[PDB]
């Protein structure tokens, strides 16, 4: 009742601000500015966090219309898988940010000469590709589609995409790590204090506001079974951090990077 | 809506972007290089390293690498209007012939060359490989000739090792914004194999900075 | 610069025949390529073209599927595969070397033309098939389109040209007012919309010949009968 | 030498002396009407509406 | 010595220069103007955007025709742009990469670049063979090229670093008339409308008045501090207009020969790259370094208006010759057309 209605002005809030600033980087990269062959990993990135934030947006204005003017609007069901694959699109599209990084720094020879010039392209498709195959077979199974399926084949398969969540964080890790060593073992000219706390800032926010949301949605809800503590309390919350990392990544990838000079 | 030459003409022009686009992602991978320094100061002996009428041109490849070095000082003009055509260069190999210290303060115009081009507005992240070139004839002639006379507040002794280490000093403190660029100063002779190596591993570190700004990462 | 067409011969009806222009003297890949035929007394009639890149391929409707262009750029040379051949494929093909952008003249040379035998357009209209001629007095030639060639751009898409007896076409007035490059200055063209007129003044010898009009502005390219112009 | 450079120098103030010049009161008045008689025909001075022009 | 008592003559000599042209200035031009009316705010769309190089340019030139234009690069190429449709004609690689200036003829068959190599290449349009190439390079001339332009077909002269102007015919490849006699390196050239005669900017901070028959200076023209980087005549040939690092525009007159104008603000500090005058004259587009252009009066020395699309130094722009349109090159690789 009251006690979720003040988390949800906070989702509309952040939903809003992350939309205009999704917004502005999808027209700047896509049609006003030059892109580079990372500048594709960013714009995809805005993309899948277009479609989780508008979603949100949809979730809490119905919310409230259910609240206030009671009209009952009961919604098609696959929104929510949709939902879930521009999630898992847009944790996909920060790590292989940092892999992308730490290959430039551990390479730099092949990065400016040997590197395929759709290399960022077909990656995207790819991740995007598996993103949605993971997303679809969750909604199948569980219910989110046309069909009903059983809950028992659901969790076997929602416990696939935490392990795909928990890999896919250990490789941001993993990389980022790496290029702290490479960047201070015997790199000269760099600017070392800004870089890793930029690092350690992407690391923070992708692993405190990204992947709770996803652990609390699939792997922590199955395993608790604490229904009346946990819907009331933790997911609430858990939104909104998730809601708040798509909001924050426009402003950390592109916005830092592009309008410092300004 | 368009006639059918207009959408020949169309299909021309994007053919000819395509083109644009090749050629551009064909000179981003390539390392430009811009030799500086006074004449008879080992300019052509680094240039026979590397391979071996107003700007000159040489192209070496070294561990898949191209390299473009321009040799700007065959042609003589006021430097300031065209110095802006360099800048986005990947380094500067400046070089200085060492046993240039007695001869006419050619090494003093010479430190005024790098002065005037490391504290350029151009050339504010530039980082500079600093060849010191003909080190031997410079230990026979320390060994005869003082290095007072260049230096008069110089007091060292007169062995190879601490007046060259005194004349880095002096060339890395010419410049002012000592954080913004690197300075990569190499001891060389006329026959040595390692100044393609270490132009190499000057490179690299730019290579670095350039493809974390590439990535956004500054 | 060099067209030169080679593959014809007698053909059984029914049966296939590919077609070959090597081209010499020029660069190759950057002129969109015709194939223009001629019934052996009759007009000259667009057949097929292919752009620069290979990007845009259209076809005449008489031919479309039955036919099919292609271009080998790095050994320089076009093709015409032609499938089932019908007694109605009986002509002499020319390969057409044209180049588009702006101020470029296209249909400017033609190839000398290989003889192959088999055992809602804008319809344009030559108003006479034979007018009688004396030399140095100046004649006049007309043509009708049946559509307004005269495009939103300011371009009137009119090409005027001359086929000389047992010689290929060429070139004389490209879009309705410019003239060509090596023809001399006696011809002239003008016109409105749907309403050309090309002029000889001061003829001399060897402007004799059938001369056809071509609109360019819609695919397929349709050309007139062809006036003749007899001493 | 450099004798010779300043006998140059010399005869090209000695050219540049001998000049006709006018006032610069007719000079202006010249490139005032010059500016007034083709005010008209300047599309950059009197922005002309979107029919005839080609952008 | 002889050598003293001749310059006791020259610096005579040029003190009677300097007395006879302080004795014609009776009143100037901003006296002879505050009848005028003035030409309200100018304000300018981009109404076109070129974005093909992939690299700085330095130079650009219209055609005659005011739809052809090229413009040249650092990546090597000039392209020549449909400025109505921005379709690209024709991309030319170039021998150099380093190209400072470039010119098209005026009927249009020829364009001219060159730069850091010495070197006017030379590349004809119209061929027989489809693409462009080169058809004379013209050398000999110790220096780095400023700017080229065509007086027709055959004749073009040159300017460069060896302080040296000089006009060549294409055919022979041989320079034919040598204009000597500044004293730092000329970066900037203007033909007279009629072709016959031409004026070139140094770093001596002078303007010299040139002939290109006889082949020799008839005016010399001062007032600027720094070096004077662009230069561009009125439509009528009886003015010019420089422009220099000092932020600030002069025009002087052929006639009058001196200072009529300044066109300068305290506002504006930086250099000056390029200056155009419009087709009647009463507004003259000068290009800075603060990023962005300024429409000055050319009567009333006012600022009209403003040009800012761009993102680096303006570093080229030209006025077409119906007079339409703004073409203002810039070293962030855009062309952007202005009305
Ligand atoms: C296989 C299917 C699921 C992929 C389609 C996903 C859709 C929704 C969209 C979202 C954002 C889009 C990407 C946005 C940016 C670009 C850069 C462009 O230069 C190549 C296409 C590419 C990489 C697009 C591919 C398709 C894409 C990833």
């Amino acid at each position: 009742g009251k006690e979720t209605l003040i988390p949800v002005f906070l989702i509309l809030f952040i939903a809003l601000v992350g939309l205009v600033g999704n917004g502005f980087v999808l027209w700047l990269l896509g049609f006003r500015m030059r892109r580079n062959a990372f500048s594709v990993y960013v714009l995809s990135l805005a993309g899948a966090d277009f479609l989780f934030l508008c979603f949100q947006i949809i979730n809490c204005l119905v919310y409230l219309s259910n609240f206030f003017c009671s009209i009952s609007i009961n919604f098609p069901s696959f929104f929510t898988t949709v939902m879930t694959c521009a999630y898992l699109a847009g944790l996909s599209m920060l790590s292989t940010v940092s892999t992308e990084r730490c290959l430039s720094v551990l390479w730099p020879i092949w990065y400016r000469c040997r590197r395929p010039r759709h290399l960022s392209a077909v990656v995207c498709v790819l991740l995007w590709a598996l993103s949605l195959l993971l997303s679809i077979l969750e909604g199948k199974f569980c219910g989110f589609l046309f069909s009903d399926g059983d809950s028992g084949w659901c969790q076997t398969f929602d416990f696939i995409t935490a392990a795909w969540l928990i890999f896919l964080f250990m490789v941001l890790c993993g990389s980022s790590l790496a290029l702290l060593v490479r960047i201070l073992c015997g790199s000269r000219g760099l600017p070392l204090t800004r870089l890793y706390l930029t690092i350690l800032l992407t690391v923070l926010v992708f692993l405190l506001c990204g992947l709770p949301f996803g652990i609390q949605w699939f792997l922590i809800l199955w395993i608790w079974k604490d229904s009346d503590v946990l819907f009331c309390h933790i997911h609430p919350v858990s939104v909104v951090l998730s809601s708040l990392n798509s909001s924050a990544n426009p402003i950390i990838y592109f916005f830092v990077g592009s309008f410092r000079k300004q | 809506t368009l006639s059918a030459e207009d959408k020949a003409a169309v299909e021309r022009s994007k053919m000819i972007d395509r083109n644009l686009r090749e050629d551009g992602e064909k000179a981003a991978r390539e390392v430009k290089l811009l030799l500086l320094g006074a004449g008879e100061s080992g300019k052509s002996t680094i240039v026979k390293q590397m391979k071996i009428t107003g700007i000159v041109e040489t192209h070496f490849t070294f561990k898949d690498l191209h390299f473009k070095m321009f040799d700007v000082g065959g042609q003589r003009s006021e430097r300031k209007k065209w110095i802006h055509c360099f800048e986005g260069v990947t380094a500067i190999i400046f070089c200085v012939a060492l046993s240039d210290y007695d001869l006419v303060n050619r090494m003093h115009e010479s430190m005024k060359l790098f002065d005037s081009i490391c504290n350029n507005k151009w050339f504010t992240d530039t980082s500079i490989i600093l060849f010191l070139n003909k080190k031997d004839l410079f230990e026979e002639k320390i060994k005869k000739s003082p290095l007072t006379i260049c230096y008069p507040e110089y007091a060292g002794s007169n062995t190879y090792e601490e007046a060259a280490a005194y004349i880095q000093c002096q060339f890395e403190d010419l410049n002012k914004r000592k954080d913004t660029k690197e300075i990569y100063t190499h001891f060389t002779c006329a026959t040595d194999t390692k100044n393609v190596q270490f132009v190499f591993d000057a490179v690299t570190d730019v290579i670095i900075k350039n493809n974390l700004k590439d990535c956004g990462l500054f | 610069v060099q067209l030169v067409e080679s593959g014809g011969g007698l053909v059984q009806p029914g049966g296939s025949r590919k077609l070959s222009c090597s081209a010499s003297g020029f660069a190759f890949s950057s002129f969109g390529m015709h194939w223009v035929r001629q019934a052996p007394e009759k007009g000259l009639e667009w057949v097929a073209y292919i752009s620069s890149g290979s990007g845009t391929i259209y076809y005449a409707d008489t031919v479309k599927g039955r036919f099919t262009i292609s271009r080998d750029d790095p050994k320089n040379t076009l093709f015409l595969q032609m499938t089932s051949l019908r007694s109605e494929d009986t002509a002499m093909y020319y390969c057409v070397r044209s180049i588009y952008y702006y101020g470029s003249s296209p249909f400017d040379f033609w190839g000398q033309g290989t003889t192959l035998t088999v055992s809602a357009d804008i319809v344009m209209t030559q108003a006479t098939s034979s007018v009688p001629v004396t030399p140095g007095e100046s004649v006049s030639i007309s043509c009708r389109s049946s559509k307004s060639l005269l495009h939103s751009n300011g371009n009137t898409y009119l090409y005027w040209f001359l086929q000389r007896p047992g010689q290929s076409p060429q070139l004389l007035i490209y879009r309705m007012s410019n003239l060509a490059s090596g023809v001399p200055d006696r011809f002239s063209g003008s016109g409105s919309g749907t309403a050309f007129t090309l002029t000889i003044s001061r003829l001399e010898a060897e402007d004799v010949g059938v001369y056809y009009c071509m609109q360019h502005l819609e695919y397929p390219l349709t050309f007139g009968a062809g006036t003749k112009l007899e001493l | 030498a450099s004798i010779a450079q300043a006998r140059k120098l010399v005869e090209q103030l000695k050219m540049e002396a001998n000049i006709d010049r006018i006032k610069v009161s007719k000079a202006a008045a010249d490139l005032m009407a010059y500016c007034e008689a083709h005010a008209k025909e300047d599309p950059l001075l009197t922005p002309v509406p979107a029919s005839e022009n080609p952008f | 010595s002889e050598l003293d008592q001749l310059r006791q003559e020259a610096e005579q000599l040029k003190n009677q220069i300097r007395d006879a042209r302080k004795a014609c200035a009776d009143a100037t031009l901003s006296q002879i103007t505050n009848n005028i009316d003035p030409v309200g705010r100018i304000q300018m769309r981009t109404r076109r955007t070129l974005r093909g190089h992939l690299a700085k340019i330095y130079a650009m030139h219209w055609g005659t025709d005011s739809r052809l234009l090229v413009s040249a690069s650092q990546d090597g190429k000039l392209i020549i742009w449909d400025s109505y449709t921005t379709n690209k004609v024709h991309a030319i690689p170039l021998r150099s990469s380093w190209v400072m200036t470039c010119a098209y003829a005026p009927s249009g068959n020829y364009v001219a670049c060159g730069g850091l190599d010495n070197i006017c290449s030379i590349y004809n349009l119209k061929t027989r063979e489809g693409n462009v190439r080169v058809s004379r390079e013209l050398a000999g001339h110790t220096g780095y090229l400023s700017c080229c332009r065509f007086l027709d077909d055959n004749q073009i002269v040159t300017s460069s670093g060896d302080t040296t102007c000089a006009l060549w015919d294409i055919e022979t490849g041989q320079q034919t008339t040598t204009f000597t006699g500044h004293t730092g390196d000329v970066m900037s050239l203007s033909l007279a409308p009629d072709t016959r005669l031409f004026v070139s900017g140094a770093c001596d901070a002078s303007a010299k008045l040139w002939d290109v028959r006889e082949g020799m200076c008839r005016q010399t023209f001062t007032g600027h501090e720094s070096d004077i980087n662009a230069i561009c005549f009125f439509p009528n040939g009886n003015a010019f207009a420089t422009g220099s690092d000092d932020a600030t525009c002069r025009l002087f007159d052929l006639r009058a020969d001196q200072e009529l104008m300044t066109y300068s603000h305290d506002n504006i500090i930086c250099g000056i790259t390029s200056v155009s005058f419009s087709k009647s004259g009463r507004l003259l587009l000068a290009g800075y370094d603060d990023f962005n252009c300024n429409v000055w009066d050319a009567l009333k020395a006012d600022r009209a208006g403003v040009l800012a699309g761009h993102d680096n130094r303006v570093s080229c722009l030209g006025v077409t010759d119906d007079g339409m349109a703004v073409a203002t090159g810039s070293w962030d690789s855009f062309l952007k057309i202005w009305n």
